[PDB]
This record gives structure tokens, C-alpha cells and sequence, in this order.
């Protein structure tokens, strides 16, 4: 049970079918980016809240968006860039992954506020949305994009160089893929799941009409979200179980994991697609604020 | 990185109980980043596997080049 | 009996102004040279209003304004540098119009309330306090203007006009004689005649000494909501709902000429000259701004540069620049 | 140049006060009164120049209450002030049916009531604004309905001469006047004479309002 | 009834002129203050407040 075999069937797809996708995540989602950052840039009245929060989600896509091409040169021949640039472009990732997240977690907490206690709650509203995003989303980030600075090297294999984090051990790996399976579905996920259930609990018996519009639109959030990052922990997950020999298989079931792997988190790549979307371009008062900016 | 396109080194969780005489073949992954593997081809069923430089006729074959 | 009396004057007044009408304005002034377009570029935008911007009035060195809005507060700014000098809150949030005195002492406040609030600027503690409230009209403010630094011109809504006295607060003269509610008012450069314009479609030129009204206009279809001179005191231009402006004339007592196109059918807000009297400001409700000919009447450049409805327009006495207030909150500085 | 210094520094102070001006008065709630026979102001006044303003709090939340029926301009001149307010509340006197307009006896009150009931609600400045409605009178409304049977005023009803049912008619009638039924709600209620009710109806009005206009300005729908 | 009447008659015996002469006027009142108006002939940048 022992017996070696080599990842080169793998590479073969990955060669193919990775650069393309990520050049049309890439296209997608900077015009989807620049669009909304032009059209809040054009905004004379004095933004709200949620205006805020769509900054810094635009931002973080942004900054997750201008990262796929040098992935994809590492995907299609090699690494050209030099170390400085390997350890910035793995900094910069990091951050922008896990912000991305962390503001979809405080817009949740920031609707439940809104729609729950309407009457009382104006000033945390507006505190939860100065002071606390700064020491919310951000910082978070830049103290947990640690490890890339201490150690991620690149180095020769075969004739090629490749920028990848380097681990003594062989455990880092494991502990480093449970933090991120915790941080990325357990520390928002809970909160997002929360507060937008109890917000439809509280929504579902009334007749209206633009209470019956936010029930199907909170469902369509949060369908969308769970879908987008449920398959790629998981995998994640079964990926951290059988390199922890818990799972003792052979390695044709290491090449189906790390092919699932591969496909789920390149379609979960489509967040910094989506979000423009669901957040920005489903809003009356945002479609209303585009019109007038387009004359 | 994501870890679709991350690195990964083959030979993980060497053994410490092939025989010398279940030796056929000889041949050493030139692999840096990881520890040092070598894919032995054995006798029993022609299957290549990788085990620890710890042993004594590991040792010995190591001193004998 | 009467009724056949007053038919027949009407019909005389009529008959004589027919008579005394021998040739058009458009006639004799088709030898000068139109004017080129006007290219007319923003320079200062002012922020600081949370409502709806109802009046404004340009201050007698041409530097400091005043701006009224739903919010309570009227604030007076600097042009030049943008900055804020003064923000004096109000009683009541229910404004229509303001003023500024010629010698920049006093400003004025009224709307809703039926009360008409004198602010004193310059005073020894050096901060703003009410220095008069006036109260006697039957309806909502709509127009106020300084003659000077005690008499005060105010038109409400109960078809009236008043000639106050703000030493004693009491009202002075009382000129009657409208039908509907009065939305207008401008005082002549010699200070001693204002027309005033109401929902009746009239025009009426009073006479602040005597007392007693001297013309009246006809000409409009719907409501008139604003009037202003020429620079000279001897003709005036009035606005009204129906998409047109018309220029009148005091001393041939006849209608001159109008202004209109086809493309227009939102009413006028606010009407004003320049310092030539030759370019003619309309601030129409289609958030647009036009500038007609006052020799022509060609449109000759709009002003296009705010999100909802303009509210108010003034220009400066110099005529170097003009500012544009709307319900968007935003004041607009162009040159 | 101290004198630029002090002139931004007085600009920097007094636009801190007028955002902190806005910020408090943004947290409060507006509410417009109307009503066609008796001006619609009798009962809630006490039950709690030209304009009259009431200010009132229960359970923390302010409100304030713009009476204009001391104007007697032309209506069309001076609404547009009010675009914008949290709500208008709407008095009609459920006691006259069987009563006639005091300048005319052609038209009855009630009609007139329902004409300008039916001119503020499909009134373009007045779009996204909600409507809560008063029916005063019920107990001398209870004692008419008997003695003069509910036809005078409604000609094609076909029912009982009850209280239960007539009241049903009279609101299902109000109610349909309405046209924008996918934009604005109307509230009715049957005051009572027990003053502890009706202000609890008008909070739980207002904090709907709320919660729908927090359902836009979230960009949820 | 008698005031309207009465008013008419007070404001009906004014003096009036011919509209040429009035328009002659205007035409020439505009003309002389041609030169000094900033908005018609814009004021180079030099001078210019804003
Ligand atoms: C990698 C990181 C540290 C680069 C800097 C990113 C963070 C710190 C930057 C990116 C975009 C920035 C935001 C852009 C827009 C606004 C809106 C403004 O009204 C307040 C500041 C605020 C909210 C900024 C705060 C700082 C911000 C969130």
C-alpha cells in the first residue's frame, strides 16, 4: 500500500482547463468591479451604511481579482517573478480571500440590526460600521498573513520554478488547513446563517409585497453563498483527512480528491463574480444612484 | 496559493520493513523540499515503494557509493 | 350697471394700447448680430444643506449668500474659498424664502409660519439673534425685500402685499387689489416701484409712496412664479407654469415680446437678467437652466448640472458669476 | 494669515454641528394630520399661527405631529413641503351619512370626505407615503344607524341594519379608493374611548413604516 | 364694485409712447453696456475671482 504514483496525470488537466477559467473570472470580475466602484465614485449624496460595506467589498474583490493572472502563469509553464513578487502576490491573496468573507459576515450582522430592532438601534448601527470594521475585517487579516511572510520560497523542481509555501514537518500543513476550513465556514458562516434565518422567520407570515421581494431575495443569498463555499471545504477536509492517514486508501483516491478539489474551488472562485451582483445590481436605490450617474 | 495548483511530494510514510533480498531495481527521486526518496522496485511483486535511510543494509548500500 | 361700465373702460384701455402699438420688437432688431453660444463651465459647488434648497440671494459685494432649506437652517457662505460663515437655525423648519440686506446688516426668513424673521449678523456678542419677528399676514410667506435697513416689502398668499416698519414691527402700507396668492416681487434700482405677480396671471406695478397700484399686465395663461427688472428700471420679464417668459414695458404699457420653444412644457422657478440685460437667466423644472437672448430670443446655452429640480437662481451685481440653487441640496457657482 | 486659519476652522466647527443637527433629527418620526368635515383635529389632540406642531413621546420615540388646517391657501402651493414624511393621518367621522354640507345640501359630508381622501392618496408627491386611518364617532355612529338605515349614503348596499357589517362597507369603501395597492398600505382603526390604544395602533403603524423603509435603504429588495 | 371701476378710470388717463421708441431704447441701452459684461465677453483668467 506503499507504492508511489506520480501527480503528472493531474497536471495534464491542470495545464488546460485552469487559465481559461481563471481569465474569465478575471475579465468578469473587474468589470464587474470597476462598473460599481465608477458608479459609487460618481455619488455626490452623503452614502449610507450598506454604501460603506459595498466599498470595502468591491476593494477586497479588487484586490482578489488583480491576483488570477500570475496564478495563472504559475498553472500554464512556470514561475518567472522572482521571490519578492511570490511573497507579495501570497500575501495579497490571503488577505483579500479572507475579507471578502468577513464583510459578508458584518452585512448580515448589519441587515439583522436593521430589520430586527428598527426602532432602537440607529447609533450601534453606525458604530458597528466606523469602529468595529477595522478591528472586524481587517485586522484578522493582516495578522494572520503571518505565515506567508515568514516562509514561502521559491524554488527549483525539475527545470522549472515554482512559488509555493515550504513546511518543516510535515503537520504546519494540517494545522494551517483546519484554521482555514475554521475561519473561512464556522466563524462567518454561523453568523450568516443566524441572523438571515431569523430575519425570514420574521418576514414569512406577512402579505406585502416588498416583504415577500426580501424573503425570496434573503433565500437567494443565502443559497447562493452555501453553494459557492460548501463543496471546497469539504473537499478541503477529506483532502486534510487522508494525508492524516486517518483514511487509508490508495492513491487513485488521492487523484479523485485532489480532482474534485481542483474543479470546486474553480468554480468557487466565482464569489468576486457574484458579489457585484447580488449585492450591487439587485437594489432599487443602487440602480436608481447608476442611472443618474451614467448622464 | 490555491490548493488546486499546490506542490505535493509523492513518497509519504515510509516503512522500515522491506528486506534487501526483496530488492530488484534501484532507483532515487531527485526531489528537494521533502525528505529524501528512494523507489526500490521489489521482488515480490515488482512494486516500487520508499522507506527510511535508517536501516543497516540502507546504511550500508549508502556507505558502499 | 357697473359691470357694463368697467367693460367698457377694459375695452378703451384695450383700444389704446392696440393704438400705441406701431411695430414689434423683433422687427427692429433683427440688424444687430446674434450672440454666440454660451459655454458656460462650473467653478465652485457647495455642500452642507440635508433638504430641499428654496431661495437664495447674492449680497451687494458680490461675495457672500445666503440659503434657505427644509432642514431648519439658514446658512450663510462665502463664494471665493467655499467656506461656511454663518448657520443660524430656524424656529421653524417650513421655509419659502430669504433675503440678504443691502448693507449686509440684516437677512430675512419667512414661509409657512406667516411670520416673517429679521436676523441680525453684526452684533457685540459676535453671533446671530433674532432681532425682529413681524407677524400680521393671513397666509404663508412667499416674497420679502429690503428697501433698506428699516422698511422691509413683504407678499403673502392672501392676496396682499406690505410695506412694514421694523423699528416700530408694525405694517406701514397695505397693497390690495390681486385675486390669487402673490409669488413674486423685485424692487426697482431707484427703490421707489416693485412689480408684483400673482396666480391671476396679472402683473401689477405698485408705487411704495403713494400707495396705490399704477398698471396692470395681462398676457399669461397659468401661474406666475417669478419677476425681475431690467438693469435700467424700465422693462421686466416674467415666468410662468405654462413654459414661457414674456417681457413687459412700463412705459408702452403693451407686452413686448416671449420666449419659447417647442421642446419645453415643464413650468419656470426662477427668472433673472444680466448686468447688460442682454442675457436672460430661466431656471426651468426639467433640472435644466436656460440662457435666452433678451434681443432675440434664441437660446444661446443650458446649464445642466443638477440632479432634481432648480429652486432658485441669482447673479451677482458685477455679473461675474451666477449661482443656482435646486432641491438637491447643492449650490452651483458658474462663470 | 491667522485669519484663513480661524476662517476654516469656524467652517470645520459649524459643519460638525449641522451633520450632528442632521444625525439627531434624521432619528425621529414626522407625522402629517388631515381630515375633510371638522378638520379632523378634535380627538387626537387631547388623546395625544398658521401651522400648529405637537410634539410627543411614548416608549421611546419621538414624534411630531403638523396640523394644517389653519391654511386656507390652495392646497396645490404649498403640499410639496411635506413630501417626505413618515405618514398622514387621515380623521373621517363615521356619524355623517345621513348629515349634509353646511354650504350645500346637494352634497353630503361623507362624500366629500371620500373625494379628499381620494385626492391625497393618488396625489404624485405623495407616492411612498403610508396612510393611517381614524374613524371617530362609533358610539353615536351606533346610535344613528339604527334610527336612519344606511342608504341615504350608499344607495347599492344590500345588508342589515347592524353596526358590524356597515362598518365593514364604510372601511371596504375607503380602503378600495386606493390605487397604488403594490407601494402604499393603508391602517384602519376604530377609535376607542379607553386613550391607551390608539397610540399604541399608531406605534406599531409607525414601526412597520419603518421596517419596510429599512427594507429599502438595506438594498434587501 | 365702485372701486374697480373707480380705479380703472384713475389708471385709464396715462401717457403712453409708441413701441419703436421704446424698443430703440432697449436695443440701445443693451449696445452701450456691451463692453463691460463678464458673462457675454469672459474675463481672462488673470482677473477672475473664480
Ligand atoms: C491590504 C490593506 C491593508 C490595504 C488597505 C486596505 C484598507 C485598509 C482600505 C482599502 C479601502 C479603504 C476604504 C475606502 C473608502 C472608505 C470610505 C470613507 O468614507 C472612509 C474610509 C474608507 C472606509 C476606507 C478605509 C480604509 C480601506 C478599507
Amino acid at each position: 500500500m506503499k507504492e508511489p504514483c506520480f501527480r503528472e496525470e493531474n497536471a495534464n488537466f491542470n495545464k488546460i482547463f485552469l487559465p481559461t477559467i481563471y481569465s474569465i473570472i478575471f475579465l468578469t470580475g473587474i468589470v464587474g468591479n470597476g462598473l460599481v466602484i465608477l458608479v459609487m465614485g460618481y455619488q455626490k449624496k452623503l452614502r449610507s451604511m450598506t454604501d460603506k460595506y459595498r466599498l470595502h467589498l468591491s476593494v477586497a474583490d479588487l484586490l482578489f481579482v488583480i491576483t488570477l493572472p500570475f496564478w495563472a502563469v504559475d498553472a500554464v509553464a512556470n514561475w518567472y517573478f522572482g521571490n519578492f513578487l511570490c511573497k507579495a502576490v501570497h500575501v495579497i491573496y490571503t488577505v483579500s480571500l479572507y475579507s471578502s468573507v468577513l464583510i459578508l459576515a458584518f452585512i448580515s450582522l448589519d441587515r439583522y440590526l436593521a430589520i430586527v430592532h428598527a426602532t432602537n438601534s440607529q447609533r450601534p448601527r453606525k458604530l458597528l460600521a466606523e469602529k468595529v470594521v477595522y478591528v472586524g475585517v481587517w485586522i484578522p487579516a493582516l495578522l494572520l498573513t503571518i505565515p506567508d511572510f515568514i516562509f514561502a520560497n521559491v524554488s527549483e523542481a525539475d527545470d522549472r520554478y515554482i512559488c509555493d509555501r515550504f513546511y518543516p514537518n510535515d503537520l504546519w500543513v494540517v494545522v494551517f488547513q483546519f484554521q482555514h476550513i475554521m475561519v473561512g465556514l464556522i466563524l462567518p458562516g454561523i453568523v450568516i446563517l443566524s441572523c438571515y434565518c431569523i430575519i425570514i422567520s420574521k418576514l414569512s407570515h406577512s402579505k406585502g409585497h416588498q416583504k415577500r421581494k426580501a424573503l425570496k431575495t434573503t433565500v437567494i443569498l443565502i443559497l447562493a453563498f452555501f453553494a459557492c463555499w460548501l463543496p471546497y471545504y469539504i473537499g478541503i477536509s477529506i483532502d486534510s483527512f487522508i494525508l492524516l492517514e486517518i483514511i487509508k486508501q490508495g492513491c487513485e483516491f488521492e487523484n479523485t480528491v485532489h480532482k474534485w478539489i481542483s474543479i470546486t474551488e474553480a468554480l468557487a472562485f466565482f464569489h468576486c463574480c457574484l458579489n457585484p451582483i447580488l449585492y450591487a445590481f439587485l437594489g432599487a436605490k443602487f440602480k436608481t444612484s447608476a442611472q443618474h450617474a451614467l448622464t | 496559493k490555491p490548493v488546486s495548483l499546490s506542490y505535493r511530494c509523492p513518497c509519504r510514510f515510509f516503512e522500515s520493513h522491506v528486506a534487501r533480498a526483496n530488492v530488484k531495481h534501484l532507483k532515487i527521486l531527485n526531489t528537494p523540499n521533502c525528505a529524501l526518496q528512494i523507489v526500490a522496485r521489489l521482488k515480490n511483486n515488482n512494486r516500487q515503494v520508499c522507506i527510511d535511510p535508517k536501516l543497516k543494509w540502507i546504511q550500508e548500500y549508502l556507505e558502499k557509493a | 350697471q357697473l359691470r357694463q361700465e368697467a367693460e367698457q373702460l377694459k375695452n378703451q384701455i384695450r383700444d389704446a394700447r392696440k393704438a400705441c402699438a406701431d411695430a414689434t420688437l423683433s422687427q427692429i432688431t433683427n440688424n444687430i448680430d446674434p450672440v454666440g453660444r454660451i459655454q458656460m463651465r462650473t467653478r465652485r459647488t457647495l455642500r452642507g444643506h440635508l433638504a430641499k434648497i428654496y431661495a437664495m440671494h447674492w449680497g451687494t459685494d458680490s461675495r457672500l449668500l445666503v440659503s434657505a432649506s427644509q432642514d431648519g437652517k439658514l446658512i450663510i457662505w462665502d463664494s471665493y474659498t467655499t467656506n461656511k460663515v454663518h448657520a443660524i437655525p430656524l424656529r421653524s423648519s417650513w421655509v419659502m424664502t430669504c433675503a440678504y440686506a443691502p448693507s449686509g446688516n440684516y437677512v430675512a426668513c419667512g414661509g409657512l409660519d406667516n411670520i416673517c424673521s429679521i436676523y441680525n449678523l453684526k452684533t457685540r456678542e459676535g453671533n446671530v439673534r433674532v432681532s425682529r419677528e413681524l407677524a400680521g399676514h393671513t397666509g404663508y410667506l412667499s416674497c420679502c425685500r429690503f428697501l433698506d435697513d428699516n422698511q422691509i416689502v413683504t407678499s403673502s398668499g392672501d392676496t396682499t402685499c406690505a410695506l412694514w416698519d421694523i423699528e416700530t414691527g408694525q405694517q406701514t402700507t397695505t397693497f390690495t387689489g390681486h385675486t390669487g396668492d402673490v409669488m413674486s416681487l423685485s424692487l426697482a434700482p431707484d427703490t421707489r416701484l416693485f412689480v408684483s405677480g400673482a396666480c391671476d396671471a396679472s402683473a401689477k406695478l405698485w408705487d411704495v409712496r403713494e400707495g396705490m397700484c399704477r398698471q396692470t399686465f395681462t398676457g399669461h395663461e397659468s401661474d406666475i412664479n417669478a419677476i425681475c427688472f431690467f438693469p435700467n428700471g424700465n422693462a421686466f420679464a416674467t415666468g410662468s407654469d405654462d413654459a414661457t417668459c414674456r417681457l413687459f414695458d412700463l412705459r408702452a404699457d403693451q407686452e413686448l415680446m416671449t420666449y419659447s420653444h417647442d421642446n419645453i412644457i415643464c413650468g419656470i422657478t426662477s427668472v433673472s437678467f444680466s448686468k447688460s440685460g442682454r442675457l436672460l437667466l430661466a431656471g426651468y423644472d426639467d433640472f435644466n437652466c436656460n440662457v435666452w437672448d433678451a434681443l432675440k430670443a434664441d437660446r444661446a446655452g443650458v446649464l445642466a448640472g443638477h440632479d432634481n429640480r432648480v429652486s432658485c437662481l441669482g447673479v451677482t451685481d458685477d455679473g461675474m458669476a451666477v449661482a443656482t440653487g435646486s432641491w438637491d441640496s447643492f449650490l452651483k457657482i458658474w462663470n | 494669515s491667522a485669519e484663513d486659519k480661524a476662517a476654516v476652522e469656524r467652517s470645520k466647527m459649524i459643519d460638525r454641528n449641522l451633520r450632528e443637527d442632521g444625525e439627531k433629527a434624521a432619528r425621529e418620526v414626522k407625522l402629517l394630520l388631515l381630515g375633510a368635515g371638522e378638520s379632523g383635529k378634535c380627538t387626537i389632540v387631547k388623546q395625544m399661527t398658521g401651522i400648529v406642531e405637537t410634539h410627543f413621546t411614548f416608549k421611546d420615540l419621538h414624534f411630531k405631529m403638523f396640523d394644517v388646517t389653519a391654511q386656507r391657501s390652495e392646497r396645490k402651493k404649498w403640499i410639496h413641503c411635506f413630501e417626505g414624511v413618515t405618514a398622514i393621518i387621515f380623521c373621517v367621522a363615521l356619524s355623517d351619512y345621513d348629515l349634509v354640507l353646511a354650504e350645500d345640501e346637494e352634497m353630503n359630508r361623507m362624500h366629500a370626505s371620500m373625494k379628499l381622501f381620494d385626492s391625497i392618496c393618488n396625489n404624485k408627491w405623495f407616492t411612498d407615503t403610508s396612510i393611517i386611518l381614524f374613524l371617530n364617532k362609533k358610539d353615536l355612529f351606533e346610535e344613528k344607524i339604527k334610527k336612519s338605515p344606511l342608504t341615504i349614503c350608499y344607495p347599492e348596499y344590500a345588508g342589515s341594519n347592524t353596526y358590524e357589517e356597515a362598518a365593514a362597507y364604510i372601511q371596504c369603501q375607503f380602503e378600495d379608493l386606493n390605487k397604488r395597492k403594490d407601494t402604499k398600505e393603508i391602517y384602519t382603526h376604530f377609535t376607542c374611548s379607553t386613550d391607551t390604544k390608539n397610540v399604541q395602533f399608531v406605534f406599531d403603524a409607525v414601526t412597520d413604516v419603518i421596517i419596510k423603509n429599512n427594507l429599502k435603504d438595506c438594498g434587501l429588495f | 364694485a365702485r372701486k374697480l371701476v373707480e380705479q380703472l378710470k384713475m389708471e385709464a388717463n396715462i401717457d403712453r409712447i409708441k413701441v419703436s421708441k421704446a424698443a430703440a431704447d432697449l436695443m440701445a441701452y443693451c449696445e452701450a453696456h456691451a463692453k463691460e459684461d463678464p458673462l457675454l465677453t469672459p474675463v481672462p483668467a488673470s482677473e477672475n475671482p473664480f
